């Protein structure tokens, strides 16, 4: 029996990771010559020389995941991000709504980090939602009653957080028996 | 990795046992190599013979703290549920 | 579950400090072109770890809790000091002390004899290895991993040289007498060797021979299989994957 | 809250316009939220 | 021909033109536009948003055809307003304004530096949010919205609730606002910045009491350290100029100094007892203008040192530890004034209120903080990142292909 | 470093193809004479 | 050059 | 009375709290300037008496006498402090500002026969400019022998013997004194350790230990290779020997004296009263001030260290008018040397009195363990 | 079979070189080069420019001088076997006509 | 900066295989095929026996073994006429007799690190004088596993001898990185 692969994390980020790193060395201990090169009084002993990468995998994943899912991790996918860049090289309403979709983001997250991590296990995670039929099998069935309320925390921190950072605009509106 | 702790127990008397002279009987988890006469060297000899049999690797730190024919099988489970990794 | 978890914080952690590393060498490449923001510290390229993972471990830590190299004490209190990590290679005192004996053994000869290829193959092996052994004081850099190799470089010339050509101020009038055989100096620069190998040779690794086309048959990678293609002469041959 | 939000908003966000057709958050938005919950 | 004496005049030459370097080097960037340092928010809405340019965004733009954008601080804390204040409701439009302006100055211009005073010190002794008919905490914090308000007459009455938030920061050891709330309509503001006990630098400080919604008292100063009750050259420039901006008419003095302000007041101290929107408004503007030069001449100050070598250091750091103290006892001694909005949290209540938090001196307690200062290098080359050699080939194949074909 | 701090102070002043032959047997064996030829 | 050679 | 050790114009006393970067606006603008010839001539002069005395060596190699091969090193040796001047104010960049690729190429090149690092030499000089006379941190310098530590390898190593007690004995009471620059020469390849280093610096430095060593792996072959060790004394040593003799004397003049004292930070150590009180100008006659590139005016290059070398003497004129009795000079002749050597060699650190080994050995002798 | 999988997975580069490149396109150019510059006689055309237009027929690439062919070519060729009579025929008529010598 | 207490090891990737699950570690021969100490685990736990071939074979192969080098080109060569060129049954042959060859050097080795106990107190009594006469026990199954130095070794051996201490070990020696020099080997 081969289980599914379709795991946001787990085999998503760690299978586009091994598999982005079997295909080259990715080694650049040599290009650190240059930090023994920064307080020579002269003019030399810079351009397109970086051959560094510095961006993280775990956005190009990020990004393998909203598309194709809610194409894998290579070479190519780089360049063409590298190809773009060089491309590319009435308002209340707007501000209430952009407002409630930051502070539900906000909250959602604020929740995921003290749940996973305020609560071996060195390395700071951010666990993702979206409980498969399997998940919620497991939880079900093992587990207890804290362990589901923990993951309905990280469902409902979002909506709690908008509900917290909103303007009641009753007090706003009305004006001067229960007065 | 859910050693067989009983099985594992054992093997470890029988292999002090067959070192030393003694039979399976004499050879009690509770039993101190002290009482049954292996000298420091020939307690080294057993743990020796404990890696040969069991094919791991003895855990080094802690080798002066065998004590017990329980603590020598407890350490060698440990160690078995260990080498899988 | 954990096996899981562990392999997702140690790629997490092996991640961020790639990307940290791939920051710093280019900020610093950046920073030389004076291409930098005004509010650019350079003094951040000598944070070495990334910070997260300085974070992390400060947040584990605090959840949970004769005369060279370094010191020495011979015999009262920390024995074992020498093998203490003292930042610098363990063979730089002997590569600096080989250096040594080579100079004032070469001057030696060649103001004994009146040969100069002992002071030539002299002092200019020695400053060599003293820059291999001033080189070698921070083991942990790029400056150190080229350091043990230009010391592995010198040794094995000098090997190789009294293996194979001989020492001229050495030669006979026999043609057995002058056998370039393998004297004390072969035999203490092939020791210095084995103890380069033996102790620490890994860093610049990156630097091989380039990839073959047979490196590339399985990879997963289509633009790196052609970019292998193009530069070993075939190009043009279809791919089929 | 009030931090991150306002740290959030200045690195950007999708905004509602309708110009179409976030379970793991990105880097830098996790370097400020982890930043934000050092605490003491 | 050069004489002891005028060796060390010339010292004292060198020495002073340095001062007087750095002060115009500190004024400079307000003499040009000071409207700047309040017309920021409505420059920065005029700005608009900003495309997101990163790689990431691009390739999201690219598929999904969704654009991220972003905005500058100042409209950030502008859409964010109060924030998830508890008490953001009953408060006046004045003092959310007010809040929200010195609060998002604060997250702006203290970015990357600024932490959350440590919880041990106010928030787990639940000053964070106090309720004058729950003074014990009985109803975790949840009072403000369990309980209702007293009736007139009945034991209760006037409901006092008091919200705190305290910040500390790189140069300042304590950022507080003070939002204070009463039954019959009086509304109290209370901002103090203080700098740590080794810069030479003013306590900013700001009251805003207002009766019913109207404003009745309203005072902003940046309060002295020195022991000459003076600031310095860059303060004095830089307070004149906005009272000079923003100010523009009124009455000239406008100052009653009520006996306990004549220790800590600057000679530029605004007290005034607004009369008219327009001087409300007035005030407000210079106020937040005080505020933004006062944080943004805070980013350049370096720490005093002192110990081996000399001992003037040492001098200036007693000086500033004197004036500090002297400030702190003289907002203590205030009890013929706003502590009668206390007394219904009890006395000694209001003993362990007003030593503990606000005014607070220690000679031997600095507060930690968390210079971060890396965040900005992780945005910049998330703006500005490298790809790697690969890429490099790649982007010199598709440039010679455009070459070749355009 | 013993000069960790004044090297601060003073620092801050205070084509395409490799060079390979190409296979002379991808169109005839004719190149495989010059060998015992030679030899 | 080969097909059979890559 | 001060003239009694031959330090001619001597200084009264000065006020603390000043800096001596203060008294640049004493000398005007006209000295911060670039003369090309001056610099051409500071370059070739030196230059000229190296090649006249190599010439010889070439005309004459043994057939000559003794003293004559002395006084050809002695012109040799002279040349290249000359040239070693030029070098030292190329690290203290200073010479060509306009192109500081080839005044750093020149000091390294001008350096390298001499064994020496620019960047090494540049940074133990900048340690010593910012440590004047000030006890206990500015080694690289003429740190003299203080009681206390006598005292220490006087009594902590038993008796009046000891390594450090015949070594120093041997050192500061013998015209070897005038030769210690090849201890500080010693003293100033750090162990070949890059852990005193800034890790952004690894390169600059090792690249500065290389040139040296990149003489002394290639030239020095060469030259025994080319006359054996008769023709390595006569040619590289005894000019080296020379150059030492001339580097100590100007370090062991500049700031040594009965008058001037040397304390520890905090117990009222200033740079003013270091700098312009501190240091004694050496004065010589004028073709060994030519030949030395003014190498014996230290004093504005340490006030004003922009002003370059050819407008050194000029500016010690502008601030000898100006000062007045702070300064303190001296005459080259052998007053200074013998005293020096024979009477200024312990300081006791309370009352600056530098006096004879013996006497304070005495003292710490006849007395502490007894 | 778990060996050889374990060398096959870490050579990988070493089994291309011996199996594609180091007869076809190391060794044997390398060798018929030396060959038909030792066998034909010292001529242009055949130690030049026969051997070029062969070598373009047999390999379908020209020896441009960015390919090692050519440098065999100019070594082995035109320096070993007809320079000395360019060089000859040079130094008794362009060197003279050139006002030297 | 962030400096978190203990100074950062820069953890540089691995440059030699790890050894494998079925290893002793003591210069004795490995079992045929199965490691033996399976039977005293739990079947379907077993499973990393065959994840050992799997990431030390396929999967997980450091960078620094898959490097094309002179010394790796010549050493193909050596493998290829072990593994296609020379008949598995004389490679049989041979394999035995390494075992059997490596048998009696593990049984040398035992008997030699006995002595070297012996020795161990040996020189804990000259030292402390007459008290402490024992031995390391752990220090004698790092002699047996290869975890010391020669200088480690040399330096324990000083030590008792100058002031006794049998539980006061030296460090354990770090694995040996394999050697790189750009493209020779
Ligand atoms: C486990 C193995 C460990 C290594 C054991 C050997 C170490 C001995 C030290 C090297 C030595 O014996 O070597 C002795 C050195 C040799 O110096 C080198 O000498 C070489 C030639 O030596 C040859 O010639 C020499 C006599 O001329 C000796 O015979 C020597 O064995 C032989 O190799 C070079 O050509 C140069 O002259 C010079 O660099 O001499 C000297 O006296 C150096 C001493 C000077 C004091 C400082
Ligand atoms: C009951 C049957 C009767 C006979 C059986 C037993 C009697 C005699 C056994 C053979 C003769 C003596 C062997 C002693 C040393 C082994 C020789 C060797 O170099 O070592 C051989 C090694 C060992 O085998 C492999 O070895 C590998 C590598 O390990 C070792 O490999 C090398 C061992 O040489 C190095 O020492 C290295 O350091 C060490 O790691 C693995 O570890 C495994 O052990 C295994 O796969 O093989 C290799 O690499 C090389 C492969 C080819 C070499 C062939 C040599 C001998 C062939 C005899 C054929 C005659 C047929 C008639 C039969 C009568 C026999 C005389
Ligand atoms: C000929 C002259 C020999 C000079 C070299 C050794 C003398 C001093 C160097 C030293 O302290 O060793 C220090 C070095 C160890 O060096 C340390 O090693 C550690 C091990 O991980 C870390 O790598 C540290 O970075 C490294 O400094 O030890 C040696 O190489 C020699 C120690 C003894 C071995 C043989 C005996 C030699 C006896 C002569 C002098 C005693
Ligand atoms: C005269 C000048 C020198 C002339 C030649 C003298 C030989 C010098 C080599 C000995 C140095 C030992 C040393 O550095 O100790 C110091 C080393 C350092 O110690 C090891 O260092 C490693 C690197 O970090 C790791 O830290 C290990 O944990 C640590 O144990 O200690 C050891 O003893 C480890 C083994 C030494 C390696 C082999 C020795 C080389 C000589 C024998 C080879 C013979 C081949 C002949 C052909
Ligand atoms: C003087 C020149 C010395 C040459 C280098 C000596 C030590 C290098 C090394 O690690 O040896 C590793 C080599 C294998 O090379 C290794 O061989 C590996 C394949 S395999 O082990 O044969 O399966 C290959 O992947 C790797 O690149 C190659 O280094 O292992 C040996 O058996 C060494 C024998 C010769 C010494
Ligand atoms: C003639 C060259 C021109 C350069 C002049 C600049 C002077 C720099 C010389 C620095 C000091 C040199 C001698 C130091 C004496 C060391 C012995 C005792 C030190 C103790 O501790």
């Amino acid at each position: 029996c081969l289980p599914n692969i379709h795991t946001s994390n787990i085999l998503n980020f760690t299978k586009n990771y091994e598999i982005f790193k079997s295909a080259k060395d990715t080694s650049n201990f040599g290009k650190k010559i240059i930090l023994n090169e920064m307080q020579n009084l002269t003019t030399t002993s810079k351009t397109k020389r970086e051959g560094v990468l510095t961006m993280n995998l775990k956005d190009y994943n990020i990004l393998l995941n909203q598309v194709y899912f809610a194409k894998s991790l290579n070479f190519a996918l780089i360049s063409h991000s590298k190809k773009l860049k060089e491309l590319n090289v009435k308002s209340f309403k707007k501000k209430y709504k952009d407002k409630a979709i930051i502070y539900y983001e906000v909250g959602k997250f604020v929740l995921n980090y003290f749940l996973n991590n305020q609560l071996t296990n060195d390395i700071t995670i951010f666990g993702n939602d979206f409980l498969n039929l399997k998940t919620i099998n497991y939880l079900s069935l093992y587990n207890s009653k804290n362990k589901i309320l923990l993951q309905l925390m990280l469902i409902f921190g979002g909506k709690i957080s908008q509900l917290l950072s909103s303007k009641n605009l009753v007090k706003s509106l009305k004006q001067a028996t229960h007065l | 990795a859910a050693v067989d702790k009983a099985k594992v127990l054992e093997d470890v008397r029988s292999i002090i046992s067959t070192q030393l002279g003694t039979e399976l009987e004499k050879v009690a988890p509770e039993a101190k190599f002290v009482d049954l006469g292996a000298d420091s060297l020939d307690t080294v000899e057993i743990m020796m013979a404990l890696e040969e049999k069991f094919e791991i690797a003895l855990e080094e730190e802690g080798a002066e703290k065998i004590a017990t024919v329980q603590d020598a099988a407890d350490m060698i489970a440990a160690q078995i549920a260990a080498k899988g990794n | 579950g954990d096996r899981m978890s562990r392999r997702l914080e140690d790629i997490n952690k092996a991640e961020r400090q790639r990307v940290w590393d791939a920051m710093r060498v280019a900020a610093a490449h950046r920073y030389a072109a004076g291409q930098m923001p005004a509010w650019f510290d350079p003094e951040w390229l000598q944070q070495e770890e990334a910070p997260l993972n300085a974070m992390d471990r400060m947040r584990g830590e605090q959840r949970r809790i004769g005369g060279g190299g370094g010191g020495g004490w011979w015999r009262e209190d920390d024995p074992y000091w020498p093998l203490r990590d003292w930042g610098d290679h363990p063979m730089r005192w002997w590569t600096l002390a080989f250096a040594a004996i080579m100079a004032a053994g070469g001057l030696a000869t060649s103001v004994a004899t009146g040969y100069v290829e002992p002071v030539q193959a002299g002092l200019g092996a020695g400053s060599l290895l003293a820059l291999a052994g001033a080189a070698m004081s921070d083991a942990r850099c790029v400056p150190g991993a080229l350091g043990v190799k230009l010391a592995w470089a010198v040794c094995a010339l000098i090997v190789l040289k009294e293996v194979s050509v001989g020492w001229q101020h050495k030669r006979k009038r026999r043609l057995a007498a002058s056998a370039p055989r393998l004297e004390l100096t072969g035999l203490a620069a092939a020791a210095l060797c084995a103890g380069y190998m033996l102790t620490d040779m890994s860093g610049l690794g990156e630097v091989a021979l380039p990839p073959n086309p047979g490196a590339v048959f399985k990879s997963p990678d289509v633009a790196y299989r052609a970019s292998v293609w193009q530069k070993w002469g075939y190009g043009q041959v279809q791919m089929r994957v | 809250l009030d931090f991150v939000t306002n740290k959030f908003i200045t690195l950007g966000y999708i905004a509602p316009e309708n110009a179409n057709l976030q379970s793991e958050l990105l880097s830098t938005k996790e370097i400020i939220l982890t930043n934000s919950f050092k605490r003491f | 021909p050069l004489s002891p004496e005028d060796i060390m005049r010339l010292v004292q030459q060198h020495e002073d033109v340095a001062a007087a370097a750095e002060s115009e080097q500190l004024v400079a960037q307000f003499r040009d536009d000071p409207q700047g340092l309040y017309e920021y928010v409505n420059r920065a809405y005029a700005e608009g948003p900003r495309r997101v340019t990163t790689p990431i965004s691009l390739l999201q733009e690219e598929i999904t055809g969704a654009v991220t954008e972003s905005y500058p601080a100042a409209v950030a804390n502008d859409i964010i307003g109060m924030g998830s204040w508890r008490l953001k409701d009953d408060v006046d439009p004045v003092i959310e304004f007010l809040v929200a302006r010195l609060e998002g100055c604060w997250r702006e211009i203290l970015d990357t530096d600024l932490c959350l005073y440590p919880r041990e010190k106010w928030k787990e002794q639940g000053w964070d949010l106090v309720d004058s008919m729950d003074p014990h905490q009985e109803l975790e914090g949840f009072s403000y919205a369990d309980i209702p308000d007293p009736a007139k007459g009945e034991a209760g009455y006037p409901r006092l609730q008091l919200e705190n938030r305290v910040y500390c920061s790189k140069v300042f050891r304590k950022l507080h606002v003070e939002v204070g709330l009463r039954q019959d309509g009086l509304q109290v503001l209370h901002v103090v910045v203080y700098p740590r006990y080794s810069y030479d630098m003013p306590i900013f400080g700001m009251d805003i009491v207002m009766v019913d919604g109207r404003v009745t008292l309203a005072v902003v100063d940046c309060c002295p350290v020195r022991a000459d009750l003076k600031l310095q050259p860059h303060y004095m420039e830089t307070m004149a100029l906005l009272q000079r901006t923003f100010l523009e008419g009124t009455d000239p003095a406008l100052r009653r100094i009520p006996e306990w302000g004549s220790k800590i007041f600057s000679p530029l101290a605004l007290c005034i007892t607004p009369s008219g929107p327009e001087e409300l408004a007035a005030f407000a503007k210079y106020a937040v203008a005080l505020h933004r030069a006062y944080l943004t001449m805070s980013l350049n100050a370096v720490p005093v040192v002192a110990g081996p070598g000399d001992r003037r250091e040492a001098a200036r750091l007693q000086e500033i530890q004197d004036g500090q103290k002297r400030f702190c006892d003289n907002q203590l001694v205030n009890k013929k004034t706003r502590r009668v909005l206390e007394v219904a949290m009890g006395v000694e209540w209001t003993e362990a209120y007003m030593s503990q938090l606000m005014f607070d001196f220690d000679p031997k307690y600095e507060p930690p903080y968390f210079d971060a200062s890396f965040e900005k290098l992780y945005t910049y080359f998330d703006e500005n990142p490298s790809f790697g050699e690969m890429a490099d080939e790649a982007m010199e194949l598709e440039r010679g292909a455009e070459a070749e074909r355009a | 470093g013993t000069y960790y701090f004044l090297q601060k102070l003073l620092s801050k002043y205070l084509n395409s193809l490799y060079f390979v032959f190409t296979q002379l047997n991808q169109k005839t064996f004719l190149s495989y004479w010059l060998l015992p030829v030679a030899g | 050059l080969n097909r059979w050679s890559v | 009375y001060a003239d009694e050790w031959g330090f001619s114009r001597v200084g009264a006393d000065f006020p603390p709290g000043s800096h001596p970067s203060l008294f640049s606006q004493l000398l005007p603008q006209a000295l911060f300037a670039f003369d090309a010839r001056a610099a051409v001539a500071a370059v070739a002069v030196p230059l000229a008496a190296m090649a006249a005395g190599y010439g010889w060596l070439w005309y004459m190699h043994s057939i000559a006498p003794v003293w004559q091969q002395a006084l050809c090193a002695a012109l040799i040796g002279t040349g290249y402090a000359g040239l070693f001047k030029v070098a030292h104010e190329c690290a203290m960049m200073r010479f060509i500002p306009q192109m500081p690729g080839l005044q750093a190429a020149l000091g390294t090149l001008l350096m390298a026969p001499a064994l020496y690092s620019l960047p090494s030499w540049r940074l133990h000089h900048l340690h010593h400019l910012l440590h004047t006379n000030m006890l206990w941190q500015d080694v690289w310098g003429w740190h003299p022998l203080t009681k206390v530590e006598l005292a220490d390898e006087m009594v902590r190593s038993g008796g009046s013997g000891g390594a450090a007690m015949a070594a120093a004995r041997l050192v500061l009471t013998t015209p070897i004194k005038l030769f210690a620059s090849v201890g500080h020469w010693l003293r100033s390849w750090d162990g070949l350790d890059l852990r005193h280093f800034h890790p952004a610096s690894y390169v600059e430095v090792l690249s500065g230990w290389a040139a040296p060593l990149a003489f002394a792996g290639l030239v020095l072959p060469a030259v025994v290779s080319a006359g054996g060790l008769s023709g390595f004394v006569s040619c590289y040593l005894a000019p080296w020997l020379v150059f030492h003799f001339w580097l100590s004397v100007l370090s062991l003049t500049a700031h040594t004296a009965p008058h001037i004292p040397w304390r520890a930070e905090g117990d009222g150590w200033d740079a003013g009263r270091a700098a312009v009180a501190g240091t004694v100008t050496l004065r010589l006659p004028r073709p060994l001030e030519v030949l030395l590139n003014n190498a014996n005016y230290m004093l504005p290059q340490a006030v004003a260290p922009g002003l370059p070398m050819w407008s050194a003497p000029a500016a010690y004129a502008v601030l000898a008018a100006r000062l007045g009795p702070y300064l303190t000079e001296a005459s080259m002749s052998l007053k200074l040397l013998t005293n020096h050597v024979t009477r200024w060699q312990i300081y006791d650190e309370e009352a600056h009195t530098y006096r004879p080994m013996e006497e304070v050995v005495d003292e710490i002798e006849a007395d502490l363990q007894q | 079979g778990e060996r050889i999988w374990a060398w096959r997975n870490r050579s990988e580069n070493e089994r291309w070189f011996w199996e594609v490149f180091a007869w076809d396109r190391l060794i044997f150019p390398i060798l018929v080069i030396v060959a038909w510059e030792y066998l034909v006689p010292n001529h242009l055309v055949w130690a030049v420019l026969a051997p070029l237009a062969l070598l373009t027929w047999m390999s379908g690439r020209l020896p441009t001088p960015a390919t090692p062919e050519f440098w065999m070519l100019a070594y082995f060729g035109f320096y070993r076997k007809v320079w000395p009579d360019a060089a000859a025929w040079l130094q008794g008529y362009v060197v003279p006509l050139m006002g030297f010598a | 900066f962030i400096s978190p207490m203990t100074p950062y090891v820069p953890e540089e990737e691995p440059t030699r295989t790890p050894p494998s699950i079925k290893d002793t570690g003591t210069l004795r021969p490995a079992s045929e095929w199965y490691p033996q100490w399976m039977q005293y685990r739990r079947r379907e736990d077993n499973y990393v026996f065959w994840q050992d071939k799997f990431m030390r074979c396929s999967t997980d192969i450091p960078w620094a073994e898959k490097r094309w080098t002179l010394f790796s080109t010549v050493w193909y060569l050596v493998q290829q006429l072990r593994f296609v060129g020379t008949p598995p049954a004389l490679r049989y042959v041979a394999f035995l007799g390494w075992r059997a060859l490596m048998f009696q050097v593990y049984a040398a080795h035992k008997a030699l690190v006995l002595w070297q106990c012996k020795l161990d107190a040996g020189l804990a009594r000259i030292g402390s004088g007459g008290a402490t006469a024992t031995f390391s026990k752990t220090m004698a199954l790092r002699r047996l596993h290869w975890r010391n130095s020669p200088l480690a070794e040399a330096l324990y051996a000083l030590n008792l001898y100058k002031t006794g201490r049998v539980h006061l070990l030296p460090p354990v020696a770090k694995p040996i990185p394999r050697p790189t020099f750009f493209w020779l080997f």
